[PDB]
């Protein structure tokens, strides 16, 4: 029980720290990426409530 | 004969079984103490799930 209960903590942690290095970049990237891109999309938007005659 | 035949049937079924578990304990108590280097990050574990 106990030597396989480890095994699978043991596969856990390691499949967690293969993400955790690569979740961390995006995080500390994301509201900063959010808002510029927000702006940019509303200002965009500006340029079709414009109908062609 | 059927009492003293049964108690060797059923005394040499338990000769064999209590010496077989009794190596499978041993290879059992070598790899725990393999596993026993690595683990030293238990309280980590639910914190970074």
């Amino acid at each position: 029980r106990d030597l396989t209960l480890l095994q699978r903590e043991e596969r856990l942690r390691d499949l967690i720290e293969k993400q955790d290095e690569v979740l961390t970049p995006v995080v500390t990237s994301k509201d900063p990426f959010k808002d510029n891109y927000t702006t940019f999309a509303t200002a965009l938007d500006s340029t079709r409530h414009q109908l062609a005659i | 004969n059927l009492v003293i035949e049964e108690y060797q049937r059923k005394a040499q079924l338990l000769i064999k079984q209590i010496r077989d578990m009794r190596s499978e304990h041993v290879a059992l108590q070598n790899q725990q103490k393999l596993a026993e280097k690595v683990d030293r990050k238990i309280s980590d574990k639910d914190e970074n799930i």
